[PDB]
């Protein structure tokens, strides 16, 4: 009986979530062949040294109704809040999120790591001074990654892991 | 806006 642990990633239209999740799920960077449909995923992997499976749901059509999001939500373990560095209004969104999965979760205590995307970009618009003092504020990990170059991204996950670990 | 459209979220009710 490995260790399941339950993640979602959730942020505004165009940040990266669906590339994040394939980057760890199918080693390739987002192109057209890939699905846009909201779906999970998963993924075995050993985390300091634990072998375990991950089942990511990778969050989208954010409008519409979906049974699977309402199901996912709910037992969501974990939560990877993504905005991307050159997009003020996706990080101006992440207090939207959070307020959201702590609702729905009907707890102050949710596992949860926020994610500034596309670090490989020169036009940065969000000082990680602004992304940093807003995590400190929720107690949670920051990270900066790249799913274009697949910088942080095994990190990002591994970090939100090892937060869901320290809620039991 | 939600965000994200949960049937059950008071909110989105
Ligand atoms: N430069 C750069 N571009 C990225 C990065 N990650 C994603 N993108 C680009 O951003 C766009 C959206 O990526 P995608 O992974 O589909 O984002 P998403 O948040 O799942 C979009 P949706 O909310 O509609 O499902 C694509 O054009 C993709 O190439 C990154 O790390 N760097
Ligand atoms: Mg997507």
């Amino acid at each position: 009986a490995m260790t399941e642990y339950k993640l979602v990633v959730v942020g505004a239209d165009g940040v990266g979530k669906s590339a994040l999740t394939i980057q760890l799920i199918q080693n390739h960077f987002v192109d057209e062949y890939d699905p846009t449909i909201e779906d999970s995923y998963r993924k075995q992997v050993v985390i300091d040294g634990e072998t375990c499976l991950l089942d990511i749901l990778d969050t989208a059509g954010q409008e519409e109704y979906s049974a699977m999001r309402d199901q996912y939500m709910r037992t969501g373990e974990g939560f990877l809040c993504v905005f991307a560095i050159n997009n003020t209004k996706s990080f101006e969104d992440i207090h939207h999120y959070r307020e959201q999965i702590k609702r729905v979760k009907d707890s102050e205590d949710v596992p949860m790591v926020l994610v500034g995307n596309k670090c490989d970009l020169p036009s940065r618009t969000v000082d990680t001074k602004q992304a940093q003092d807003l995590a400190r504020s929720y107690g949670i990990p920051f990270i900066e990654t790249s799913a274009k170059t697949r910088q942080g991204v095994d990190d990002a996950f591994y970090t939100l892991v090892r937060e869901i670990r320290k809620h039991k | 806006a939600x965000p994200l459209y949960i049937s059950y979220d008071p909110v989105c009710r």
